RNA sequence: GGUUGCGGCCAUAUCUACCAGAAAGCACCGUUUCCCGUCCGAUCAACUGUAGUUAAGCUGGUAAGAGCCUGACCGAGUAGUGUAGUGGGUGACCAUACGCGAAACUCAGGUGCUGCAAUCU
RNA sequence: GAGAACAGAAAUCUCCAGUAGAACAAAAGGGUAAAAGCCCCCUUGAUUUUGAUUUUCAGUGUGAAUACAAACCAUGAAAGU
RNA sequence: AAGCUCGUAUCAGUUUUAUGAGGUAAAGCGAAUGAUUAGAGGUUCCGGGGUCGAAAUGACCUUGACCUAUUCUCAAACUUUAAAUAUGUAAGAAGUCCUUGUUACUUAAUUGAACGUGGACAUUUGAAUGAAGAGCUUUUAGUGGGCCAUUUUUGGUAAGC
């Protein structure tokens, strides 16, 4: 029927790795009230860095 | 009670055994990094306590506090616990806490805490509510529990709500004992007759009292008596002290 | 529903790494800011003038 | 132990490396102790190895 | 720390609801001057002729100076003589009477004759510490009344012999 | 230092029993016209701090008290447990080697500490 | 446990002790003491639009559940829920 | 198997330091909870079904509602206490610190929150050891009857069950 004999050894052939933890995590799933402002925050801070700082 | 019984039950909280605080009400008030301000109105015999208190895990922080006993600075010396002195007290912190922030910028808002006073309309508790709302604090409320509210319809009487502000129920009651039973009337209201302040003159005292509170909220403290330490040295006499080990071993 | 200690202990150890490095920049000296494991102890002269070592003789039973 | 034996570079039978002794590496030898034999070498064997 | 009467409870137990319950309800109503509150039964026994929540009995409480004239005009029926025991260890006492025409009433063939329980509770001033809401407390040992303190109080005023 | 309002950790703060508390603060207490709430102005509501008390509450002290909290080359390197042997025993199990290591108990001392604001010989 | 005419093992009434020894539609285990239990007061959030996520898992479906956003309402003096 | 982007990257069937999680073995019964073989009578303290019934003062039969007053012995489906082995995360560049930039979110408030410009901080850049490259992507083959030993265990007296 059921057993787990020789299952740990099959997992450690190609190893057990991490999800490799990117910069800039996906904002899908965050509270939308934070997402709706954070759009308009970046749209301004790219303007003043292009207009003023040059 | 068995020795197993005292080992088993856990105590309530310290502020819960001494039954001053409901925590079921408190856990709704506190948890709303923004400091969340709360108006605390308590009533003893012969005093009124009104405090603006924020929430901190170190335990609390008080911004502004005014009491009943600061009112004889402002012209109210008799009836410090009625509905009107409750109204002038809520007008008092509302001027006082608003000055130190520089407001008197949407409104400033403060939530009302009560404690264990039961919710009945015409209470003296909501006098400090109406005094705070007129003072300028954004205290969210409804006109259900103000006095002059009909149980039949959804009507509030502004002619009678104005009456309790200037002590109408006291000034009318001075008239009902004027013609009936002087022996009662000399017994109560004795500070009124010794200063010879009758019923109709009471309203003008309150009217002048609201004008001074809006003028002078800056709370100079009582200067003091002797010192800090002189009050501490005299207090060391009446208390006892602990007992050493060998004195209880010789006993 | 928790909060963690061990990370907040690391956040205090970074502050120690700032002040040691800022001090050693002033007075010219080595930093040695990496941790080390336990080390085998050194040689120490031990004087049995106070207490004579007593024999044991594992008899009892 | 087989992971610990690979960390000391001790792959084949009759092989040897020098190990610095701390609290950390003393616990590694404490795992693989039924497989290895170790002691404190003199200057003579280090010169001859 | 005097020994004032707290209240006076006037109980009437009738095993049936209906007219006899309501006609007994008028008796306390015209005597105490107040509306008597009714009482529903907890559970059912069927030997007593009861059922669950049947409004089995009425009673009324009187507080203050009105209760003492009700008590004295009631206690006169027992001729200023209670029995031996009759006293709680807390400090309270009660007694029941037949024939409520002994406190006097017209015969009233509609209403009829009923038997009442009188019961008295005693406390000192400072009993508000248990009954209040903020900062509830317990009564101290020396201020908790006794069975004995009721005996000397009941012997002193009303001039009675306690008995036995 | 004493009290008061709002709390933080939530018995070293509890439980039982007696005894003290200067001042002020709280509390008991007084009355029912009005808002108000009840079988009952008891609870709650409003009114005066005037008619009276520290008797309770509350705070503090006391007891080889019960409970409760830390501590111990105390129990004890004991029980148990990871690893190793072509070790012992017919076994049931027990030594040994490299390591980790309790608890009940016994004894020792302890019996709330503190945050903000206001106020008192 | 101590008391109250008829009235007792069992009605009703009154105080003291009372860490859950009760109750919460039902199995069992959790949870709960100014409540999540009891009794009153008002009510339909047992609603609309679709997404994000957890457990069973192929990280498919179905069931059940969690935290939000935009709307409209309920209740409370209010924070909230 | 075909390879592709790159080249000490950053990782690991491992240990240390730090810090969580658990209710097993051992402990406990004079701390809460505590079965078991067993059982005499108690007719509106009930009746739980059943059959009857031109009815209900309504019969007939069987578990009983109750242990009524007791006694000894417990544990995987009992617990205050709590190992060993096993197990989650952290040990810095995507970092710390300063100055101040944005927005329709937030605050009583340009206070916060998020992401930034500019400036300071270098190989001991933040524990040990190791790294016979690291990383990602396609594509398909076989397989989907297993068995044995050490130790812990459940059903079974027992077993190459």
């Amino acid at each position: 029927n059921h057993t787990a004999h020789n299952q740990t050894r099959k997992a450690h052939r190609n190893g057990i790795k991490k999800p490799k933890t990117y910069k800039y995590p996906s904002l899908k799933g965050v509270d939308p009230k934070f997402r709706r402002n954070h759009k308009h925050a970046l749209h301004g801070t790219a303007k003043a860095l292009a207009a003023a700082k040059k | 009670k068995s020795s197993a019984y005292s080992s088993r039950f856990q105590t309530p909280f310290r502020r819960r055994r001494e039954g001053k605080t409901d925590y079921y009400q408190r856990k709704r008030l506190v948890t709303q990094n923004t400091p969340k301000y709360r108006l605390v109105v308590r009533f003893t015999n012969k005093d009124i306590i009104c405090q603006i208190i924020s929430s901190t895990i170190t335990g609390d922080v008080v911004l502004a506090a005014a009491y009943s006993h600061e009112l004889p600075r402002y012209g109210i010396t008799h009836g410090l616990t009625n509905w009107a002195a409750a109204y002038a007290t809520g007008l008092l912190i509302a001027r006082r806490t608003l000055q130190k922030l520089g407001l008197d910028p949407r409104p400033f808002k403060v939530f009302l805490d009560i404690g264990l006073q039961r919710t009945t309309t015409g209470a003296r508790v909501f006098g400090a509510l109406k005094g705070a709302s007129d003072g300028g604090l954004y205290v969210p409320h409804s006109e259900n529990r103000f006095p002059g509210w009909d149980f039949e319809t959804e009507e509030i009487d502004p002619e009678l709500l104005r009456s309790y502000i200037f002590g109408g129920h006291v000034s009318q009651y001075m008239e009902e004992l004027a013609d009936d039973d002087e022996e009662r009337f000399s017994e109560l209201f004795k500070g009124y007759l010794a200063d010879d302040i009758d019923a109709d003159s009471l309203e003008d005292i309150y009217t002048s009292a609201h004008e001074a509170i809006r003028a002078d909220p800056a709370f100079k403290p009582t200067e003091k008596k002797f010192t800090k330490e002189q009050y501490a040295a005299e207090s060391k006499k009446y208390r006892q002290t602990k007992l050493s080990k060998e004195e209880r071993a010789a006993r | 529903i928790k909060h963690s200690k061990c990370r907040q202990e690391f956040l205090e150890r970074v502050k120690a790494n700032a002040a040691k490095r800022a001090e050693a920049k002033a007075q010219g000296v080595a930093v040695q800011l990496k941790r080390q494991p336990a080390q085998p102890r050194e040689s120490r002269i031990v004087s049995t003038e106070g207490n004579v070592p007593q024999t044991l003789a594992p008899v009892p039973y | 132990p087989r992971k610990v034996l690979q960390l000391l570079r001790l792959t084949r039978i009759n092989s040897g490396t020098f190990v610095k002794v701390t609290k950390a590496t003393l616990e590694l030898l404490k795992l693989i102790e039924p497989y290895v034999a170790y002691g404190y070498p003199s200057y003579s064997t280090i010169r001859q190895l | 720390r005097d020994l004032k009467i707290e209240k006076l409870v006037l109980n009437i137990s009738v095993g049936e609801s209906g007219d006899r319950l309501t006609r007994a309800s008028k008796v306390l109503e015209q005597l105490s001057g107040q509306t008597p509150v009714q009482s529903k039964a907890r559970y059912t026994v069927r030997t007593f002729g009861i059922r669950r929540n049947e409004k089995i009995a009425v009673h009324v409480t009187v507080r203050g100076p009105k209760a003492e004239e009700i008590l004295e005009r009631g206690l006169k029926v027992k001729e200023y003589q209670l029995r031996d025991r009759n006293f709680s260890a807390t400090g309270n006492f009660g007694f029941g009477i037949d024939e409520h025409i002994d406190l006097g009433i017209k015969y009233d063939p509609s209403i009829g004759i009923f038997g009442m329980d009188f019961y008295v509770v005693m406390n000192r001033p400072g009993a508000r510490v248990t009954r209040r809401k903020r900062c509830k407390g317990t009564v101290g040992n020396s201020h908790k009344t006794t069975k004995e303190d009721t005996v000397s109080w009941f012997k002193q005023k009303y001039d009675a012999d306690v008995l036995d």
